[PDB]
């Protein structure tokens, strides 16, 4: 258990949903050449060399599932 | 106690159904006796403990 | 970004889907981006408006 400081009135401000103004294409698929996205050798590393290895990688030039975030409502200020 | 039956429920993206299980036990005698597992690591990061 | 991660899902008092149970993971960026905070803790939903 650890120190939590505790909240206040539980009256949650109003939700809106959206999602017609959130669908906007922005499709960035990876590029493996570009070395992007490309987790790295766990304990060791090389130098000036090219090898094969074996692990945890993504495909190749992937859509994925871009999301964002953005401002609530306003009027002035 | 013994014998005793337990169950849950599962979200339906799940595949549905009603999760079940059955439990047995072993009573204590005057000392307590435990198990240990030991399993050591090479790779993962710096050679360190 | 904030991720959630657990292992249960399921639907929330009204069926809207996203609650989970049990421990789950929470991170939450904080500090204006400085700060990664996190916790592997219990969320509990609220019942106000
Ligand atoms: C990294 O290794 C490569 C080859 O394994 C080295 O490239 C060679 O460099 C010499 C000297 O400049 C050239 O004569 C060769 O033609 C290069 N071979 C190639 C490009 O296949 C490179 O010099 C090494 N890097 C360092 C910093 O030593
Ligand atoms: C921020 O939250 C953490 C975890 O709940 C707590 O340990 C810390 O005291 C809090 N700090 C402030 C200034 O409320």
């Amino acid at each position: 258990v650890d120190v939590g400081p505790d909240s206040v009135k539980s009256a949650c401000i109003e939700v809106d949903i959206q999602q017609t103004f959130f669908d906007k294409t922005w499709p960035r698929p990876i590029d493996v050449s570009k070395a992007d996205g490309i987790i790295y050798p766990q304990g060791r590393t090389y130098s000036n060399i090219t090898i094969t290895y074996q692990g945890l990688f993504p495909y190749q030039g992937d859509h994925g599932d871009m999301y964002v975030y953005s401002a609530g409502h306003a009027t002035g200020t | 106690e013994d014998g005793d039956y337990y169950r849950k429920q599962l979200s339906p993206l799940e595949g549905g159904g009603w999760l079940v299980a059955s439990g047995s036990t072993v009573a204590m005698t005057e000392q307590l006796q435990m198990g240990f597992g030991i399993t050591v690591q090479y790779g993962t990061d710096t050679n360190s403990v | 970004p904030a991720f959630m991660l657990g292992s249960s899902v399921g639907n929330f008092s009204d069926g809207k889907m996203g609650r989970f149970f049990n421990h789950t993971l929470v991170l939450l960026p904080d500090g204006c981006g400085t700060l990664l905070r996190a916790f592997y803790c219990i969320l509990e939903p609220r019942s106000g408006n």
